């Protein structure tokens, strides 16, 4: 009523239960989370929740978080994540800022946000074990090391392929296994790309988002993705428009105005970098 | 030298009963220069929980004087201590009374305090240990005004042995704001000392984690940390003495627990008040050393 008991899921799947005041902004919670994580470079990160459509909407860090989860969320549970994916993961200097980046990049592979082939998913899990588990005292059946995809006997074949590239990476520091793990996902397609459903100027449904180069429009019907030179970005009614002048349409006026913020946000983040 | 061998000497002193002998020979207060005339004033009697637990005049926290408090008095001691060059900055005070909540927040502001370490519940056994000087979440009174300061309670996360509360403090005259982290230990029993040593160690770790978080933003000294208990002496001294010795263990350094405690009592009387509290420091240091 006058306070919200919210649960923030860290990237390592741990939970922190925050009793939140009505006036408390989302930035204050993100700064509180950075304190517990020993995290210093809090600029690359933010928080997000499942909205009424189960769509990952990042919170408004400058607006109070208590009202956002009441009005636009299923349950009062936000998730910690990376809102600003850097082109160069070498840019990240502080140690703990890199580990949280490593957790987010690993979660993007294991859950399928960044699609990887069979072989890429194999080589990735090798560097993960040397950092998640370490240089073995001797263990892989324990936790999940592969994306969604499986056949029982292909699982046995790949797990031994990881269990042999496990010894080749021996004696190296886990912080360096995390770096080499990132700077391979760093270079993949779909890396750090967030898609939002929308319709085209012909009514054909598509997926729109802001990539590092610029606004990317990929088409569900298979049409070649265009990557927009942009004079500015604007939003009108249920539409969202760029100027050079093109416009897309979304579900409702809430969804489109939301996208304008992140695009100009990512546009501001990239022009500083 | 070894962490496991430093542990044995502490365990041996505990087992052989030496910690009981060395505690009793430490003096409770200053032999000379122990005058607390400012605290012992009639006008200031209303400002002390216990009339026998007072700060020394040369180390008392010294509020900017006003007309209601002509002496700018608050029952709080400055605790600055050095071992082999490592310096330590503390402010130890009693739990605020109702009439000293304004004086408490005046000190938190004037001394630039950003972290408060509360080692006690508001009430224990029906006796008041500290008045509720910060607003409560969940109610409609989420904001209080003491003097020229308007404190708001902004979030609260609860760990089993401790509770972290984030406060925003606003100077109504200047408009300045300051985030203040309120760390409250809640596992200390009403009678005796805590049994969960590992949980009390976590409370001291959270203090350092908040200390590191707040210092990364302040480029130009770092403010002292405010420990307070009922009288700001016994459980207050346990936190201060423990955190000092743990650093001496961290940066390998000879440990002389009675020498440090005797130095602490030269700045605030009765720091570490009971024998139980003293042996608790020995047990906490031992448990910390058995980290792995
Ligand atoms: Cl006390």
């Amino acid at each position: 009523k006058s306070c919200l008991v919210a649960r923030i899921q860290l990237l390592n799947n741990e939970f922190v239960e925050f009793t939140l005041s009505v006036e408390s902004t989302g930035q204050e919670s993100l700064e509180a989370v950075a304190q517990r994580l020993e995290l210093r470079e809090v600029t690359y990160f933010s928080l997000w929740y499942y909205n009424k459509q189960n769509q990952r909407r990042w919170v408004d860090l400058e607006k109070p978080l208590k009202k956002q989860l009441d009005k636009y969320a299923l349950e009062p549970t936000v998730y910690f994540g990376v809102v600003f994916y850097v082109p160069s993961v070498s840019q990240l200097q502080q140690e703990i800022t890199r580990y949280q980046y490593y957790l987010q990049l690993k979660k993007d592979i294991l859950e399928g946000s960044i699609p990887c082939t069979l072989e890429q998913a194999i080589q990735l899990a090798g560097l993960a074990v040397q950092a998640d588990f370490g240089d073995f005292d001797q263990f892989l059946q324990k936790f999940a090391l592969f994306p969604v995809g499986q056949d029982e006997k292909v699982l046995e074949e790949a797990t031994q392929k990881v269990a042999l590239l496990h010894q080749k990476y021996r004696g190296l520091t886990a912080p360096d296994a995390e770096m080499l793990y990132m700077q391979e996902v760093e270079r993949m397609d779909g890396y750090g790309e967030e898609s939002y459903p929308a319709k085209d100027s012909q009514g054909s449904d598509i997926s729109i988002g802001a990539c590092l180069e610029g606004i990317f429009v990929k088409h569900k019907n298979g049409r070649h993705p265009v990557v927009f030179d942009i004079a500015n970005m604007s939003h009108n009614k249920s539409f969202f428009a760029l100027e050079l002048t093109i416009q897309f349409q979304t579900e409702d006026m809430e969804t489109a105005k939301y996208i304008w913020r992140l695009c100009v946000a990512r546009h501001k983040f990239y022009r500083l970098n | 030298a070894t962490n496991d061998e430093r542990c044995k000497i502490l365990e041996q002193r505990l087992e052989q009963g030496m910690v009981f002998t060395e505690y009793e020979r430490i003096l409770k207060k200053r032999l000379v220069d122990g005058e607390c005339s400012t605290a012992r004033l009639p006008e200031n009697a209303e400002r002390n929980r216990f009339q026998d637990v007072l700060p020394y005049d040369d180390v008392r926290v010294e509020l900017v004087p006003t007309k209601e408090n002509n002496t700018g008095y608050i029952n709080a001691s400055h605790i600055k201590v050095s071992v082999s060059g490592i310096e330590w900055d503390y402010i130890a005070t009693q739990g605020p009374l109702q009439n000293t909540c304004q004086d408490f927040w005046q000190m938190v502001w004037e001394q630039g305090i950003a972290i408060i370490a509360m080692v006690t519940a508001e009430e224990e056994g029906g006796r008041e240990k500290s008045f509720r000087y910060w607003p409560r979440l969940g109610s409609r009174h989420n904001t209080v005004t003491y003097g020229r300061f308007k404190i708001t309670t902004r979030f609260r996360t609860d760990s089993g042995c401790y509770a972290t509360t984030g406060l925003k403090m606003k100077h109504l005259l200047t408009g300045q704001e300051r985030t203040v982290w309120h760390l409250q230990y809640t596992d200390w029993p009403e009678h005796g000392c805590p049994e969960d040593l590992k949980g009390f160690l976590s409370y001291l770790e959270e203090i350092q984690s908040v200390r590191r978080h707040t210092n990364s933003t302040s480029d130009p000294p770092n403010p002292p940390l405010l420990v307070h208990s009922s009288a700001g002496v016994g459980r207050t001294g346990v936190v201060i003495l423990s955190e000092i010795m743990i650093a001496c263990l961290e940066h390998n350094e000879v440990l002389d627990i009675p020498r440090v405690l005797d130095m602490l009592r030269q700045q605030r009387m009765m720091l570490v008040q009971t024998l139980c509290q003293y042996t608790f420091v020995y047990r906490v240091l031992i448990q910390f050393l058995k980290s792995s």
